[PDB]
């Protein structure tokens, strides 16, 4: 997630977001906060809370 | 974009499902939910008579 | 969909590649063939056969 007041995203966003990684085929959701910075493709598994 | 839906339309995306959830039912109810078992009376059923 | 043998695409997404229409809020359901002419967004509402 971002941190407040810096932004930073850590973990596997910042990975993707900072240049550090090239592609993440992984259990990552599509949320909103998530597409300003980074791409998805189309759904492959659906699921809830 | 145009990978995901490939294997969406071939149904590999079911077949993979399948291999990694249920080929592996292993713990209990999931196999012994369909069988049998006929009876035998104990005391804890019949007590309050 | 396509016609056979010449591409001609009926219906509504004739619409959208034919500078007919400009947007189709629609049951519309997202398979291969249509990728490559007109763009989706992502999945509002999943179902199935
Ligand atoms: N039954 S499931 O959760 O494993 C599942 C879920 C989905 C699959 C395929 C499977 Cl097998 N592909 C769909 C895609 C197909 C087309 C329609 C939406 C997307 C495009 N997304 S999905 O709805 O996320
Ligand atoms: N239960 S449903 O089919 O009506 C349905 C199906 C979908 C919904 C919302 C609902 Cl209510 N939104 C999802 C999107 C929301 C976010 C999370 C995945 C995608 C992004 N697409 S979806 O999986 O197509």
């Amino acid at each position: 997630a971002r941190d407040a007041d810096t932004k930073i995203w850590n973990g596997m966003v910042g990975e993707l977001v900072y240049g550090k990684a090239d592609i993440a085929i992984a259990p990552l959701t599509i949320t909103l906060v998530r597409e300003e910075v980074i791409d998805f493709s189309k759904p492959f598994m659906s699921l809830g809370i | 974009n145009l990978a995901v839906l490939k294997l969406s339309e071939q149904g590999v995306l079911d077949k993979l499902k399948n291999k990694w959830w249920y080929d592996k039912g292993e713990c209990g109810a999931k196999d012994s939910g369909s069988k049998e078992k006929t009876s035998a009376l104990s005391l804890s059923n019949v007590a309050g008579v």
